[PDB]
RNA sequence: UAAUCGAUAAACCCCGAUAGACCUUACCAACCCUUGCCAAUUCAGCCUAUAUACCGCCAUCUUCAGCAAACCCUAAAAAGGAACAAUAGUAAGCACAAUCAUAGCACAUAAAAACGUUAGGUCAAGGUGUAGCUUAUGGGUUGGAAAGAAAUGGGCUACA
């Protein structure tokens, strides 16, 4: 069950005990992009808007 | 999450198949035979057509545990031969060794 | 603030007993341990890497806990759960007239949180038809009852018993199949007269 | 170890035919059941209770597929 | 690193000590071939190469050769070579010269008194002396040597023992010899057996291509072989297999003198017919002088053949067969 | 060129450990494996399980001491017991390592359901074989 | 998923692609702009999202004499944590866009004439405080190899002086700048020639000298002749200890001759 | 037990072996608080660990559930919640709301909830349970007794034992566990009617067909121990009492007597014999760790032999702790610091010094570190009996074992220099330490002017001025000057030395500071003149010191 | 010198049911390493002649696993990679056993096992004969 | 044809695939769902492009031996550094060799083969920098993914 394992990770990194490097460097890498100015458009107006 | 989408259907036609096991082999011995009449095999066939299509066994698909890799594994690991050939390579498997002979 | 310890080799004593420092298996910690030993391929100008931080030595499984003196102090203690094996079986020959059937049992220990394995469920019967009450029929008829699970060179009679799921329901199976084909074998039926 | 299966013996898993009594003794039925209690018995990874389930479906579809039975040809119960 | 090695020393003392206390033998009679079956059994490592494993010798054996101080605190060098860039091989020179200029004026003076005492002691070939090799002069010089300088020191070696030696010289120069093994290659003749009652009995084995035959030979019944509780002929249709039985007894002549019982196991029919023929080739060195087991050996009966198949090779047919290789 | 488990050779200043210094071919010749269990052995079974907690295990203790960790670990299996044995340098306090090792002990035993040892041995730095 | 994860090293070395084979023969120099971030340097190892204080890795195991249990910081604080988290990162970040000038010897991008330092101490201990070095030319000299091709050395002429009089030249080639530099700092030293100086500010004579094809004419001046020579021979002047000199150099003007 | 070998808990790496008690403390208090926080998670998030693996089903290692399974039925609703505080307290007014029937046997565990954990709230609960259903009094008792007890609150126990009785049903032998307590910890100007009453409900108790366990004897010590130290007679008693049933008397039995014998044995010393031969029947036996008031026993029977000075009895009350559980009969770690120092501060002056270092290295190092107190017993030691080749290692173990008491030890570690004599052959023991005190002092702590008086003999002896001198001008410097029987000592080695420019430099500092035997420093240094031929600057001071 | 008393309190009782009797123990131990087996081997056998059971020791053949792999990623079929598995095994038998017996040399010889290696247990129990076999006439 | 993709000179062509009726399958046509696997996240997810940004893994030279830090020298130095009866060369290290495995040696095989060349292959083992999708280039169900006018590579069967 790779739920388990990622949920209980994600868990543990978020209550300060296992530092995930793979995720910091993800979540390092889009704040610099959404600091660029290219982050994530918002569900519903990709398309339309 | 899983590794890929493929992997997420994969475990669930693995969970069907595990809730239906006991009734696709009961229909099963109703098909198998001949000293039933087949009259009711007809109906064991259709009851067994009736049945969800992620219940057969038939559908599972062997993929690696930490790639999902539809190709290219060993059973007795479960584990591509890339990813098997990773960890043998750092001596993180025991009893694995490169074969000079 | 950053302290260094010494480790135990400058406090070992030269004559104090080694199983007290190392009672059961340990993970070779070279503080604890004051021989110096290097292990590992040596290098053209140097030498083998001397204990600490030697990933070489933590790697192989040590027996350090298992010295002759432990094993005989062990055993010493040990001396007092078996019991005396009798002298009047000494030699197989009187074994062979005394019990005459033969249970082998299979046992299985594997490193892991399971315990459940498939082959421990085999339970064979070894029966030796020379040491049996049949007569000229019964041991005709048991021999074709049996078919190939007698043979003929040492006249043996082998029973091969996995359907139980328990041991003991195997072991079980086996004596009552034992008995079955012991009583059936007297049996006469009308069949039998053509 | 821990494992004692709910205290059965090898009569409660190699004998189940006090358990076809509920079925016709000299039809197709009786060469059918047959095969799967021998079945049953040689296999060790199913447990007494689980078996009971097994024939009890037997018996519940044979006596709920009533005019396929009597359309057959034979007479069966 | 003088200090280190001296701590070493006792640290391994100290090791010893515990090693052989915690072992429960005497100290006092541990040696190192107790040292080292202690390691073995302490810490099992299986490993494929002998230097891998764990291993406490003394600092002198781990630890190599470490050069001596040259200069002392006020900087001068000691010895008077220092300069040369190879203070020991250049003085071990110096001195093989200047003791062949002493045996040549000494010779020279001799031959003018005309006295003639010395004898050739250049001859060493029954002891079995050889020259140093470069790795062996390496270890008596701690600095590094070459090849040109030490065909240098052996020329300047021979050119010294081909004088007439002297009393102090000889040993000097012997320092310089090595016993090589003996290269006798003669193999050992098992002994005549006597087993119930039955006289000129022997027993030999083979092995060629996978398979294993074992032959007993009794020296007094007639010739007739008896393989796997079956006669020769019936056992070996093809008359060349036959041959190789006839081969070894054809070239004893004893054809009708020797009675043998063989069994053979594995391979097929000529490696089963090698293997015997390499069995009773083995057990007639008995019954024979040790005149014709020599001619036996010469003619290649009494070694193995160790012509395996070889493993087949990924990306091949059979280990040699390349798959076809397109140009283009 | 085999590339597989083997640090290039730079110009002569990096610090490589015993294992590193080994090619993948070396295994069982000059060094040995990370983790023993009997599931790689003949007539055995569950191999797959151990490999995946094994290197579970591995990414787990990664995280749990960051930046700390020397070398590879050992993961022993011996009868129901699994120990885990780690090099860690001495970066950290010891009142901050009992507290990491206390709450592992019991994480790894309550999530895999077996007793687990685990074992740190402290160095003041990686410990270089070959060139630095 | 969380089996899928790599550890930050192989990231880094994948993303910056410093190995990359468009770089080795130097396709590459177009954006030249490489930087490594290390994300564990102000991340503690007891913080979190959540908050959570444990008592052995965020607050004091033992207060007021007693046992801490596991508590939870508040809202507010956990926002004003955060706050100083993201101020660290911007200070940083003000550090490291934050570019010195380089030294302009002769022009704003050049090396000739710029300082390096004194020389490295010599290996019985004498030290070098008093001379002053300067770079005289730098050039990127390319050979061609068999396998590479083309094969980029820096060879760079460097001139130590302590100006009482003392001063030398030397050539240092090497395949990075910085260990050319420091090869020819290193050997400057051990070719020092001695200049005779008139009243320590000017040459005894006028000298009108003939070299491989470089022809100098230096002329001797007063007080009041400051230093008006080539832009490189003022430099060497300056290293020496001549303060007033009027040189002029024809015909070839090679920095080594 | 191994001897140089640290606690198996500790992790065996020299970095993570503690040093001192509060580190050895502090470490394990670390490790339980990381195991406690991955409970917390185990409990928090039971989702993650509800897949077994282990065939075997160990339920030791599983999550447990903290929410009750009923919520909608008030019967079921309290079950749950009673066996896990706050909110069991709204369980009993849910219940209530609906006007549900409580049972006997439901409210008695709401009662015993209310009373393990928890002034008027208890009285609001106990009305609760007595107007609203007629409960029985084993169920009420059983709860009141127990709760008004820590409440200061004893008079509410003698009211519900005239019901108890009163409605026709027996006392339990606990109720008399709490009842002697309740009547006998209020005293005002008397004892007696006090100590009346215990009496008469035990003789209640026998008729009352409930035979009373040990507790009720281990209780009645209990409190005849605050309010009288003469009241041993009837203690006595009851331990006599105590062997006639058949039920032997428990550790903590004996430990309500030898607290009593130790208050009492100050001022007379003839009641040690009855605490000396009282513990030799009970060593005869292995006894077991079934009361759990046993931990106090063998602090108050060893700290008698502390204090009356007897070294035969402290091995045989050791023998006692190694004879049955070495281990299950402490249980705070600061009873067993407070035992094994008083225990090695009796076996150092008494026995030889051969079997104190024996001792000393399987129980400093091994047990626990040893505070400020057995310090100065171990430094007492060595100075009775000459010992010197002993006084480094007892000094470097001392560094880590009392570096935080360091700066009240100090000055009495060096001062056994002065009353021995330094042979040849110990200059370097003496060099060595002297240097490494020296060393950190100067480098950051007062530093007292007595150990230069132990270094200035040091040197003496050994032949060595130059180092000896250049300390003195450390301490010179530091605004504090030392007494002239130093400057009078160090003039003589100077004197052997032949230095005469030592004491110029010494007396122009010295009389400076008007010091009270200048008088007699320039007398002596007159003496060195005129061997030395320093006639010419004899008067040269003489001329500085007028002027 | 700080030797504690008294401490050997074991709880031994002898029941009245018969011992079981064996007539042939085959401990199968495989591993990896030989280093590694012939140390355990040295150590069951030291443990075994004190109590007085007369073991016998051989090595039964090993077993190699080989097999291959791509030794690229894509596309690369011509070269490949084979890795090999080794199984040692090392035999112990013992003769002239009882229930009690077996299970505490057992227990000195399983809490002491290696990690890397594992162990297949063979009993050859000893019985008389069934009760419906001794003198029965159908 | 509505119906994948990459490889496609030595170094592709029974190659990714030690493997395709559904699933595999990333292809297409019909239909449904859009904080849509995870505790949460103006978030998930993309087999979308870039192998001419990479890591991880390999191919070829290649059973060729050279690569290379620190120095030293040249009537300047781009670069080179050798004469054994020796003329400016010392050189850690990586390669080669040796050792290891095919349970005894020797041989053979296996294994290994550095620095670099081919911007060689692989975003489709897996993650990825950059640029693009968010009621769609995302996620699910059903049904189809032919066929050979023709050429060619590699194998099996034979032509006795
Ligand atoms: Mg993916
Ligand atoms: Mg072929
Ligand atoms: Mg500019
Ligand atoms: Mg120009
Ligand atoms: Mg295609
Ligand atoms: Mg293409
Ligand atoms: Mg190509
Ligand atoms: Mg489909
Ligand atoms: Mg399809
Ligand atoms: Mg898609
Ligand atoms: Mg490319
Ligand atoms: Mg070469
Ligand atoms: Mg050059
Ligand atoms: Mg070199
Ligand atoms: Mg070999
Ligand atoms: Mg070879
Ligand atoms: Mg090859
Ligand atoms: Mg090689
Ligand atoms: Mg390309
Ligand atoms: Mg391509
Ligand atoms: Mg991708
Ligand atoms: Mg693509
Ligand atoms: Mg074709
Ligand atoms: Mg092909």
């Amino acid at each position: 069950n790779h739920n388990t394992y990622f949920a209980l990770m994600g868990t543990l990194r978020f209550l300060g005990l296992y530092r995930d490097e793979h995720q910091d460097f993800r979540d390092e890498q889009l704040r610099l992009k959404k600091l660029r100015g290219k982050g994530k458009p918002r569900k519903g107006e990709g398309k339309r808007a | 999450y899983y590794v890929d989408w493929k992997m997420l259907r994969d475990v669930k036609r693995r969970k069907m198949a595990y809730e239906y096991a006991d009734e696709r082999l009961r229909i099963n011995s109703l098909r198998k035979n001949t000293i039933l009449p087949k009259d009711l095999q007809e109906v064991a066939d259709e009851e067994i057509a009736s049945l969800p299509r992620d219940s057969c066994p038939v559908r599972i698909r062997n993929r690696c545990v930490m790639t999902s890799r539809p190709r290219g594994v060993k059973r007795r690991w479960r584990l591509s031969r890339i990813v098997f050939r990773h960890l043998a390579d750092h001596g993180q498997l025991s009893g694995v060794q490169r074969a000079m002979w | 603030r950053r302290k260094a310890l010494p480790p135990r080799t400058e406090k070992m004593a030269v004559d104090q007993d080694w199983p007290s420092v190392y009672p059961v298996a340990a993970p070779f910690k070279p503080s604890a341990v004051p021989l110096p030993v290097r292990m590992g391929y040596p290098v053209k100008r140097g030498v083998p890497m001397a204990k600490e931080g030697n990933l070489e030595l933590l790697k192989i499984p040590n027996f350090l806990h298992l010295t002759p003196v432990a094993i005989k102090r062990h055993c010493e203690a040990l001396k007092d759960f078996c019991t005396e094996w009798p002298a009047a079986l000494d030699s197989d020959e009187k074994c062979e007239k005394h019990f005459p059937i033969e249970i082998d049992t299979a046992d299985y220990v594997s490193a892991g949180p399971s315990i459940r394995n498939p082959k421990a469920r085999v339970v064979t019967l070894r029966v030796k038809l020379s040491s049996l009450n049949l007569d000229d029929h019964a041991k005709k008829k048991l021999i074709k009852l049996v078919g190939d699970r007698y043979c003929k060179s040492t006249d043996v009679l082998t029973i091969k018993t996995d359907r139980c799921p328990l041991k003991r329901q195997n072991y079980d199976y086996a004596v009552y199949l034992l008995t079955v084909l012991y009583h059936e074998s007297w049996k006469t039926e009308e069949w039998e007269k053509k | 170890a821990g494992f004692d299966d709910d205290g059965s013996e090898f009569h409660e898993h190699i004998f189940l035919d006090k358990y076809l009594q509920d079925f016709p003794k000299q039809g197709p039925i009786r060469h059918f059941m047959e095969l799967v209690t021998c079945g049953l018995s040689k296999n060790p990874y199913l447990s007494v209770k689980q078996k009971v389930e097994h024939i009890e479906w037997f018996r519940n579809y044979f006596n709920e597929k009533r005019v396929i039975l009597k359309e057959s040809g034979i007479q069966l119960n | 690193t003088v200090d280190f090695i001296k701590k070493q020393i006792e640290e391994f003392n100290i090791g010893k000590r515990h090693l052989a206390n915690m072992m429960g033998e005497d100290p006092e009679t541990f040696t190192q071939e107790d040292i080292d079956r202690a390691i073995a059994y302490l810490f099992p490592s299986g490993l494929f190469e002998k230097r891998a494993r764990p291993i406490m010798k003394h600092p002198e054996e781990i630890f190599p050769k470490q050069r001596a101080i040259q200069w002392g605190e006020d900087g001068r060098p000691f010895h008077f070579l220092f300069y040369t860039g190879k203070q020991s091989y250049y003085s071990l020179m110096h001195d093989t010269y200047g003791k062949l200029l002493d045996v040549e004026k000494h010779h020279n003076q001799l031959r003018a008194k005309d006295l003639l005492a010395e004898k050739t002691k250049i001859l060493k070939d029954p002891i079995g002396s050889r020259w140093l090799i470069k790795e062996e002069l390496e270890e008596m010089l701690v600095e590094k040597l070459s090849d040109q300088d030490y065909a240098q020191f052996i020329r300047l070696l021979e050119r010294l023992s081909a004088l007439p030696c002297g009393a102090t010289e000889e040993d000097f120069v012997n320092r310089f010899r090595r016993s090589i093994p003996i290269q006798s290659k003669k193999q050992l003749i098992e002994p005549l057996q006597y087993d119930e009652q039955g006289m000129a009995f022997s027993r030999g084995e083979g092995k060629r291509k996978t398979a294993k035959a074992e032959v007993v030979v009794y020296g007094q019944g007639s010739g007739r072989i008896d393989v796997n509780g079956v006669d020769y002929l019936l056992y070996f249709p093809v008359t060349q297999d036959r041959e190789q039985l006839m081969f070894p007894l054809h070239f004893l002549d004893r054809l009708g003198k020797h009675d043998m019982t063989c069994a053979v196991s594995g391979g097929g029919r000529s490696a089963q017919a090698g293997a015997v023929r390499l069995a009773m080739a083995r057990a007639l060195c008995s019954f024979v002088t040790e005149d014709e087991v020599e001619w036996m050996r010469q003619a290649g009966l009494l070694t193995a053949d160790p012509r395996v198949r070889e493993r087949k090779k990924p990306g091949q047919e059979g280990a040699r067969r390349k798959f076809t290789w397109k140009k283009r | 060129k085999n590339r597989a488990a083997r640090v290039r050779v730079s110009k002569g200043d990096k610090p490589v450990t015993y294992e590193e210094a080994h090619a993948p071919h070396y295994i069982a010749h000059r060094k040995g494996w990370l983790s023993l269990h009997t599931g790689n052995l003949d007539g055995e079974d569950h191999a797959a399980e151990r490999t995946v907690e094994d290197v579970f295990l591995r990414k787990f203790m990664l995280g749990t001491f960051p930046g700390c960790l020397a070398d590879q670990l050992v993961l022993k299996r011996r009868a129901n017991q699994l120990e885990i044995c780690a090099l860690v340098l001495r970066q950290l306090p010891p009142h901050k390592f009992y507290f990491l090792v206390g709450y592992s002990e019991t994480l790894l035993s309550h999530f895999y359901k077996c007793p687990v040892h685990l074992h740190l041995q402290t160095v003041p730095s990686k410990v270089v074989y070959k060139y630095i | 998923s969380f089996f899928t994860k790599l550890t930050a090293d192989e990231l880094w070395k994948g993303a910056l692609a410093e190995s990359g084979a468009g770089a080795r023969k130097g396709r590459g120099k177009r954006t030249k702009k490489k930087r490594r971030k290390d994300l564990n340097r102000g991340q503690i190892i007891g913080e979190g999202r959540h908050g959570f204080l444990w008592p052995g890795l965020n607050i004091p195991l033992m207060r007021n004499g007693a046992v801490q249990t596991i508590a939870q910081r508040s809202k507010e604080d956990q926002e004003k944590v955060e706050a100083d988290m993201v101020q660290q990162r911007e200070e940083w970040d003000r550090r490291r866009k934050m570019k010195v000038k380089r030294e302009r010897g002769w022009s704003g991008n050049t090396w000739g004439g710029v300082s390096l330092g004194p020389p490295d101490p010599g290996p019985n201990g004498e030290t070098y405080d008093d001379f002053d070095t300067r770079i005289l030319e730098v050039r990127n000299v390319f050979n061609m190899t068999a396998k590479e091709g083309r094969k980029r050395s820096v060879r760079v002429l460097v001139a130590v002086g302590n100006g009482k009089g003392a001063a030398g030249f030397a050539i240092g080639k090497a395949t990075e700048r910085a260990d050319a530099f420091r090869k020819a700092k290193n050997r400057a030293v051990h070719y020092l020639h001695y200049i005779e100086r008139y009243e320590d500010h000017t040459i005894y004579h006028d000298i009108s000298l003939k070299f491989k094809r470089t022809h100098i004419k230096m002329k001797k001046q007063p007080r009041g002749y400051g230093l008006h020579c080539h832009r490189a021979i003022m430099t060497i002047c300056r290293l020496i200890g001549i303060k007033d000199l009027y040189a002029k150099v024809s015909g070839s003007v090679n920095m080594l001759n | 037990r191994d001897s140089t070998a640290a606690p198996y808990v500790f992790q065996d790496d020299p970095y993570l072996i503690p040093t001192s008690s509060v580190e050895s403390h502090s470490f394990l208090l670390a490790k339980k608080s990381g195991e406690n926080a991955a409970k917390f998670i185990i409990n928090s998030y039971p989702k993650y660990f509800q897949k077994d693996i282990a065939e075997p089903h160990i339920p030791c290692l599983m999550p447990e559930y903290f929410e009750p399974q009923i919520e909608d039925v008030s019967e079921a609703a309290l079950q749950e919640r009673i066996k896990l505080x706050x909110x069991x307290x709204x369980x009993x007014x849910x219940x209530x709301x609906x006007x549900x029937x409580x049972x006997x046997x439901x409210x008695x565990x709401x009662x015993x909830x209310x009373x393990x954990x928890x002034t008027w709230r208890t009285k609001n609960n106990a009305e609760r349970i007595f107007a609203l259903m007629p409960e029985k009094n084993a169920h009420s008792y059983c709860t009141m007794i127990r709760g008004m007890v820590k409440h200061q609150a004893p008079t509410q126990a003698l009211n519900l034992y005239t019901v108890l009785l009163n409605n026709r049903l027996r006392a339990d032998v606990y109720t008399f566990n709490s009842l002697i307590e309740a009547t006998a910890l209020v005293v005002n100007e008397k004892f007696e009617e006090k100590w009346n009453n215990i009496l008469d409900l035990l003789k209640q108790m026998v008729t009352q067909n409930v035979k009373p366990n040990l507790q009720t004897f281990n209780t009645i010590l209990k409190c005849l121990r605050r309010f009288y130290a003469f009241g041993k007679l009837p203690a006595l008693q009851t331990l006599r009492e105590m062997k006639a049933i058949g039920i032997e008397p428990s550790l903590a039995t004996y430990h309500y007597v030898i607290q009593l014998f130790y208050q009492h044995e100050s001022p007379s010393k003839g009641s040690s014999l009855i605490i000396y031969d009282i513990m030799n029947e009970v060593m005869g036996k292995r006894f077991s760790p079934r009361d759990p008031d046993d931990d106090m026993f063998f602090q108050s029977a060893m700290r008698v032999c502390s204090s009356l000075r007897d070294l035969e009895l402290a091995y045989q009350v050791h023998g006692l702790l190694n004879t049955g559980d070495n281990w299950k009969l402490i249980g705070s770690d600061h009873r067993r610091n407070f035992y094994y120092s008083k225990f090695f501060n009796l076996l150092c002056f008494m026995e030889q010094i051969d079997v104190t270092l024996k001792w000393y290295k399987d129980l400093i190092p091994s047990v626990f570190f040893p505070h400020s107190q057995t310090m100065i017993d171990l430094l007492q030691a060595l100075d009775v009996a000459n010992r010197l080749d002993m006084v480094p290692q007892i000094w470097k173990d001392s560094k880590e074992y009392g570096h935080t008491f360091r700066n009240e030890l100090k000055e009495e570690i060096l001062m056994l220099m002065a009353r021995d004599q330094h042979p040849p052959e110990l200059q370097v023991a003496f060099a060595d330490c002297a240097a490494d005190i020296k060393s950190t002092y100067e480098s950051q702590p007062e530093w007292p002017a007595s150990s230069l008086n132990y270094v200035a003999v040091l040197f003496l002896r050994a032949g060595r001025t130059q180092e000896a001198w250049k300390m003195l001008g450390l301490f010179r410097k530091h605004n504090k000057i030392p007494r002239a029987e130093l400057l009078n000592e160090f003039l003589d080695s100077a004197k052997a030395s032949s230095s005469p420019a030592q004491a110029i430099e010494l007396v122009k500092l010295a009389s400076a500071f008007s010091l009270p035997v200048c008088e007699g420093l320039t007398r002596r240094v007159m003496a060195e003149f005129t061997l030395t031929q320093e006639q010419r600057e004899a008067l040269g001071e003489l001329t500085a010191l007028t002027s | 010198v700080d030797v504690p008393k008294d401490m050997t309190k074991p709880e031994i009782t002898i029941s009245d049911e018969p011992d079981t009797l064996y007539k042939r123990l085959s401990v199968l131990v495989k591993g990896h390493d030989k280093a590694v087996l012939d140390s355990y081997e040295y150590f069951a056998v030291l443990a075994a002649k004190e109590l007085g059971i007369s073991i016998k020791v051989h090595e039964p053949p090993r077993k190699i696993e080989r097999f291959t792999l791509l030794k690229s990623v894509h596309i690369f079929k011509k070269h490949r990679v084979q890795y090999e598995m080794r199984t040692l095994y090392r035999c112990l038998e013992l003769e002239h056993l009882t229930g009690s017996t077996a299970d505490v040399y057992l227990e000195y010889i399983q809490r002491n096992l290696p990690e890397g290696v594992a162990m297949e247990v063979t009993k050859t129990k000893l019985e008389q004969l069934p009760e419906h076999i001794r003198k029965p006439i159908w």
